[PDB]
């Protein structure tokens, strides 16, 4: 029986809401 | 959290380190074990990397 | 819920309610659905647990409240859960097909020890003590296994 | 329901293609949808109604007939009829006639109570002390033929046929059109010692 | 992009302004009295402007009785609440017959962008000098730069 | 539906720290141990059985008609876990079942017939049931609610202007109830008091599934003479006089 | 005076002077010094055909935005469309205010779901004062026929299944953004944003004129709050931003020269810095640099009362005379070459921190090799990861004098206690599952550790193992398909996602109902 | 475009506009990346842009004033992107 326990050890080892980017603001877009 | 024990070397005054951990978690005082932990103190009575345990914990097929 | 919230009025009304302290609603069916048979003991579930924690679940699904429930002065209608000091009584009222109303009172539990002595209700304590740690072995046991 | 000869159905597969029939376009998409791939449907053009060539590999029900064992029972006599009693036409049809046993067996029982009219009893007392605690063990057997086989064979049945399956509404429909009671109402179920 | 979204079914309205003035009231009442809301926040200046605003007959009613039964003697904070109540039932007897109001009563904040010594980049809103309350913005807008 | 049940009854007796069910029998004789849960419709799988499964002629197990019983869900609670003999009323009131039980509970324990009641109610979801709650126009019409751009979480919505329709559901609740003092000595936990319970018809109508005003007949008192203050109120009255 | 407020140290006496009119003798448009123009100002036309500052105008619009501060301002009986008022815009600013002010709003959204009905909803239980209410509806402004139909949908009677209302206000805000497209990368994206944010919005104003001219509604003008920019085309990179944001400057002209003077007024508002929310949004880094020309910057919440302050009735008159520019921009036209210094403080942020990270990144490496893995590896302590202990939720059993104070002490021995019935154990089976895990989601709407943990033993996803797991000896939860060990930790990322899709109210799942 | 006002702008209006403004940049556009591809940064195109002064003082005109003032951008974005080798603008504000 622990032969066969070792064993088996083996076999494993779009957003038209401003709610990102806020457009409305001249700031947002990137600067 | 983080633990209340860090290194094992705490152990060495044995009466204070219990009431540290009992101060931060009182249920642990007023309820029974749970069976999963039953069940790894059993476990861990197995481990052979280990001198083995001093006492009889439970009355099963490995009591002999 | 026209004819449940009508009725509840009316009951405050002819008890001579204090005017400004409606009964809150809570309208568990918005979360657990109809399950027709059941209904009444969910409520009563959920009604006694609200009883132990002085907490009121708010109906969620409620974005709008009917225009025509606003001429019942007594009732209220949360949304958000309202974190309590205490709650002391709980009415459940049930209506069935074929003309089956119901109402349950349910009435928060300490209020049954100021009934009895110190002694019993200390001898009480203990027992349940004892009941608490045996059930919660129990429980934990028969759900692993 | 003759015992000696009971309607059963068995499911059987289609060996070679029928020959098509006429359906209404309602009735021809919903074969379509049941069998798909081994049924076609086709618009015949000058009537609007449509052909149904059911195919090899389908499913068919084809009626079979039980010789049952059990030929006798203690039947309500012939020629028994709500008419009779005096209930109206309007409530026959609307319910299933368990209720009908019930709403004779109630005056009846007034009628051996001496009370003629069932209000006179809010003479003596208040609407909300009289209780109606009948009950049955099946209840609505009839109205349940309607849900469960009825409707599966696309017979017409009335919607509410729900209502009259209720154990309860027996009581209710006594209630609906005698009583007026706001009392009580504890309906058993206790199978043989209901 | 350009495909319909748009139907008149799927139009949610939301009207039942009465039911909300309550509930509010309730939240920010039971807040209080838990100590998560305490006199000196902003947050209990905003919501009774709120409560003020959805003022009418049946929403004192409601205030007085909540009010007028609480015992001062259990806690510090039902005293507080009792005070803050007081005062806030006051107001809205005013208000009622009043057209309600936008006031915006947050605190004006500047931009300040912090380096650390790792060189990590902060940005966190901070008070600025000399502007805490609008009366002092509007005056600041006006006298330029 | 009685699987429902069974693991309801379980978990309460869990939820009332009675690990053996036998362990009532320390305190209380066989015959006062009372189950008073009911359903609305009850063996409803079973009756797919009797009515269309048998017709199909598809293997159906001999005995379906019992499951078919509503009060045999109670019936295998006690057949599997209690042994009581106390009595047992299954109560129908389709959707106000649940209240139902609890009234007659209350009344078996007040007679003293029982001292410890099983409670509660329970109903399943099935094909015939929806098809017939929507032939009653009853449910939430899930067509209409999807052209409303409704999702599911947020289809049942009472008290709501938009409101059309209920979402039926399955499932199971039971409580246990007891003598106060018999609760006390066992020392079980106490979650409530069970003040009032009470079941109420309505008044001459032509339709079934309409709910009536009946049910304020629990505030029914009269005003006449409210002049001067009641004594009966007064607890300091009533002590006295004990 | 400067006001004296209790603001910060006793608000429950400046909940006490929330009621009480303030009335000012000296106006803060005498403050307004000459030879400095304020940071909010109005413009009026030249005959040649530009936009000079004008003293007196500007005067009138600020003191009207002091009595906003003081006393504030009424919307009541304001008919209000507005569009692009997402989660943290400056529409949803302003629409908190509409709603708080009690005016009647129909909002306009693209990504209509049950997260964004909520949220209009926790607005409206939160601000809508008496009188007030709110509208949601999907909305395209791409979409010609969608325009119409809106429009059509507001003035058509509720007999006909329509809002049956007539407009006091347009807010036009919705567009997209255009990010690193010059001029020879304008495509698809470009003409699309255009069409949303000037041709539709032109349709829209058409679509209302005909819906007021047919009613004959001559006298009741909607006031449309256009969203100007002064950088038209100063930054490069944004495509067909500037060339929407500019075109809109000619409703300036077709207001005198055109038949729709009765039923449309126009209100441009230049807007200037608005900070977003309080991350790294790519530009809040550089507003304090921006403010150190003498520049000032606005919150979302300041830029709101800004554009709420263009709907006071004072205002409203200007708008009902002359068409009316707001020049609410901080002082961003005086500083020179607005591309070169923006670009100029981001470099010295980048390079300053880009410095002290190199130092940073070395002395961490010229202390590792001099403390090797010593001083470096056991500093590293030692964290705990919880574990499901579910409780029963057994009622709290106070100590007896705590339980005397609650019931009258006549009660003592009064009651038959064979006669009072007692709750004494309770469960379900629900769509929530158990008791404890409904009640969960009944009061706080998610589950707790134990929450997660009960509800995926019950839906079968993990079970426990005791004994030989792949040779090792195992003690914990396992998943039930995989055989792979899983801790308490871990259940929440794994296995909520599927158990709330397969949990309570949902579409019939025919397995559990035999096909 | 002639008797149309904004309540009139529709199919005519869009189209007119998108000659008179959207590809007129996308043929500065054009011009542009097929003057970068052979590396010709030293020869720039002048583009002659039709100007009106009279932006919308007439009204009829549909969307005639927003083509022709949405021009004026190209003055500006000259100096701010990065195609000011490969063209240059000349905008001729025509008179009668």
């Amino acid at each position: 029986d622990a032969l066969e326990q070792e064993t088996v050890y083996r076999k494993t080892g779009v957003d038209m809401d401003n709610s990102n980017v806020d457009v409305v603001t001249p700031n947002s877009i990137f600067i | 959290t983080l633990s209340l024990i860090q290194s094992y070397s705490l152990l060495d005054k044995p009466d204070e380190a219990i009431e540290k951990v009992f101060n931060a978690y009182p249920a642990a005082r007023e309820q029974f074990l749970n069976a999963q932990d039953i069940d790894h103190f059993l476990s861990m009575c197995q481990n052979p990397m280990q001198k083995p345990v001093p006492f009889v914990p439970v009355l099963d097929r490995r009591f002999e | 819920d026209k004819n449940e919230s009508a009725t509840i009025n009316e009951m405050m009304k002819h008890l001579g309610r204090s005017e400004g302290n409606p009964v809150i609603g809570v309208f568990q069916k918005f979360l657990t659905g109809h399950p027709k048979g059941a209904a009444g003991a969910w409520m009563m579930n959920g009604a006694l647990q609200i009883l132990n924690s002085g907490i009121i679940p708010g109906n969620r699904n409620a974005d709008n409240v009917d225009k025509i429930l606003e001429q019942f002065e007594y009732v209220l209608y949360p949304s958000k859960t309202l974190k309590t000091d205490g709650v002391r009584a709980v009415s459940i009222t049930s209506f069935g097909f074929g003309q089956k109303g119901g109402q349950a009172i349910v009435v928060h539990p300490d209020y049954l020890y100021g009934a009895i002595t110190e002694d019993r209700y200390n001898e009480y304590v203990a027992k349940v003590s004892a009941r608490e740690k045996s059930a919660y072995k129990f429980f934990h046991n028969g759900m692993i296994y | 329901y003759n015992p000696e000869k009971k309607e059963m159905i068995q499911e059987v597969i289609v060996e070679e293609d029928l020959e098509p029939f006429e359906a209404s376009k309602e009735t021809a998409e919903q074969f379509k949808h049941q069998h798909g791939d081994k049924v076609d449907i086709f618009e015949i053009p000058e009537t609007g109604e449509y052909s149904v060539k059911l195919l090899k590999g389908a499913t068919l029900y084809i009626p079979k007939a039980l010789r049952f064992d059990r030929l006798v029972a203690g039947q309500i006599p012939t020629g028994w009829n709500a008419k009779t009693y005096g209930i109206s036409d309007d409530i026959i049809s609307q319910v299933d006639p368990i209720t009908l046993f019930v709403l004779v067996s109630v005056v009846e029982a007034f009628i051996a109570s001496g009370i003629t009219d069932p209000y006179e009893m809010y003479k003596y007392v208040h609407v909300s002390e009289v209780g109606n605690c009948s009950g049955s063990g099946m209840g609505g057997v009839s109205a349940l033929r309607g849900m469960f086989k009825d409707r599966f064979k696309d017979e017409p049945v009335q919607n509410d046929i729900l209502q009259e399956s209720f154990i309860n509404t027996m009581s209710a429909w006594v209630n609906m059109l005698l009583i007026s009671s706001s009392g009580p109402i504890k309906t058993p179920v206790g199978a043989c010692a209901t | 992009g350009v495909a319909t979204s748009f139907s008149r079914k799927k139009a949610r309205t939301f009207d039942s302004s009465w039911n909300w003035a309550k509930q509010s009231l309730l939240s920010l009442y039971f807040e209080i009295i838990h100590g998560v809301l305490k006199n000196v926040d902003r947050e209990v200046v905003s919501e009774a402007i709120n409560i003020m605003n959805r003022s009418n007959d049946a929403l004192i009613k409601f205030m007085e009785y909540h009010i007028s039964n609480t015992d001062e003697t259990k806690g510090e904070n039902y005293q507080l609440v009792k005070t803050l109540g007081e005062q806030l039932i006051e107001n809205c007897k005013q208000v009622l017959d009043v057209d309600p109001v936008y006031k915006d009563v947050a605190k004006p904040t500047g931009p300040k962008t912090a380096i650390d010594k790792n060189g990590n980049i902060t940005y966190s809103e901070e008070p600025r000098e000399k502007v805490r309350k609008l009366s002092q913005y509007v005056q600041e807008m006006a006298l330029g730069g | 539906i009685t699987l429902f049940v069974l693991v309801s009854v379980v978990e309460a007796f869990i939820a009332s720290g009675i690990t053996d069910p036998y362990e009532m029998y320390k305190y209380v004789h066989v015959s006062e141990v009372g189950n008073c849960s009911g359903s609305g419709m009850g063996g409803v799988s079973a009756l797919r059985g009797m009515f269309k499964d048998r017709f199909k002629d598809e293997p159906v197990q001999n005995d379906i008609l019992q499951e078919s019983f509503i009060n045999t869900m109670s019936a295998w609670v006690n057949m599997l876990l209690i042994s009581s003999s106390g009595p047992i009323k299954t109560p129908v009131g389709a959707c106000a079942t649940s209240v139902e039980s609890v009234d007659i509970g209350v009344e078996t324990i007040l007679s003293g017939k029982a001292r410890i009641c099983i409670v509660g109610g329970y109903d399943d979801f099935q094909e015939e049931g929806s098809f017939e709650f929507g032939n009653m126009k009853a449910t939430s019409n899930t067509l209409e609610e999807f052209e409303h751009g409704r999702t599911p979480a947020e289809m049942s919505r009472p008290a709501t202007t938009t409101r059309n329709g209920f979402m039926e559901a399955q499932g199971a609740g039971i409580q246990i109830i007891m003598q106060a003092d018999l609760a006390l000595k066992m020392g079980v936990p106490i979650y409530g008091i069970v003040a009032m319970a009470a079941t109420a018809t309505d008044k001459i109508g032509r339709s079934v599934p309409a709910p009536g005003k009946g049910i304020l007949t629990t505030a029914r008192e009269h005003h006449s003479s409210v002049k001067y203050a009641s004594p009966n109120l007064n607890m300091k009255y009533r002590k006295r006089q004990l | 005076m400067d006001v004296e407020d209790a603001l910060d140290k006793d608000s429950t006496k400046e909940v006490a002077s929330l009621p009480n009119k303030s009335t000012i003798s000296k106006t803060v448009s005498s403050t307004i010094p000459r030879e400095t123009i304020p940071f909010l100002h109005l413009r009026k036309k030249t005959p040649a055909g530009d936009w000079k500052y004008d003293r007196q105008l500007s005067s009138l619009f600020l003191d009207g935005l002091e009595k906003a501060a003081f006393n504030g301002v009424t919307f009541k009986d304001k008919y209000v469309l507005i569009t692009g008022a997402g989660k943290g815009s400056i529409g949803a600013e302003v629409l908190q205010g509409l709603l708080q002010g009690g005016a009647k709003v129909v909002v306009t959204t693209s990504r209509f779901s049950k997260q964004v009905t909520d949220y209009y909803q926790s607005i409206y239980a939160k601000y809508g004062a008496k009188g007030s209410t709110l509208i949601v509806v999907p909305f395209n402004q791409g979409s010609k026929q969608d325009v119409e139909a809106l429009i059509e949908f507001i003035y058509d009677t509720e007999k006909n299944g329509g809002l049956g209302w007539d407009l006091d206000a347009i807010i036009p805000f919705a567009a997209i953004p255009e990010q690193g497209i010059e001029l020879e990368h304008i495509d698809s994206k470009s003409e699309f944003a255009h069409r949303i944010m000037l041709t539709n919005i032109l349709r829209m104003m058409g679509c209302v004129k005909k819906q007021k001219s047919a009613r004959g509604i001559e006298t009741r003008p909607a006031q449309v709050i256009l969203p100007m920019s002064p950088n038209h085309g100063t930054f490069g990179g944004d495509g067909m931003y500037s060339e929407s944001k500019l075109s809109l400057e000619t409703l300036f002209n077709r207001w005198h020269s055109e038949s729709w003077a009765n039923q449309l007024t126009v209100c441009g508002a230049i807007i200037g810095w608005t900070r977003g929310t309080g991350l790294m949004s790519a530009n809040n880094i550089i507003a304090e640099g921006i403010e150190k020309m003498g520049v000032r910057t606005f919150s979302q919440k300041e830029m709101a009362f800004n554009l709420l302050g263009l709907l006071t009735p004072e205002v409203v008159e200007l708008c009902q005379k002359s068409p009316v520019m707001a020049d609410l921009n901080g002082g961003l036209q005086f500083v020179p070459e607005l591309k070169e210094f923006t670009a100029k403080l981001r470099k010295e942020l980048v390079e300053t921190s880009e410095v002290r990270k190199a130092v940073s990144i070395e002395t961490a490496l010229e202390h590792k090799v001099v403390n090797g893995n010593s001083a470096d590896a056991a500093y590293a302590q030692v964290e705990i990861q919880p574990r499901a202990n579910i409780q029963l939720d057994f009622p709290e059993l106070k100590p007896y004098k705590q339980v005397k104070q609650i019931a009258p002490a006549e009660l003592e021995g009064l009651l038959d206690l064979e006669r009072v019935i007692v709750v004494t154990g309770f469960a379900e089976v629900g769509p929530w599952g158990s008791a404890r895990t409904r009640w969960e989601m009944e009061a706080f709407g998610e589950f707790s550790l134990e929450g997660c943990v009960e509800m995926a033993w019950i839906m079968g996803f993990i079970s426990y193992h005791n004994g030989n797991l792949k040779g090792r000896p195992y003690t914990g939860w396992v998943d039930s398909k995989t055989k792979e060990p899983v801790d308490d930790k871990d259940v929440k990322a794994k296995y909520e996602t599927s158990i709330l899709e397969h949990s309570g109210i949902r579409l019939i799942e025919p397995e559990l109902f035999n096909g």
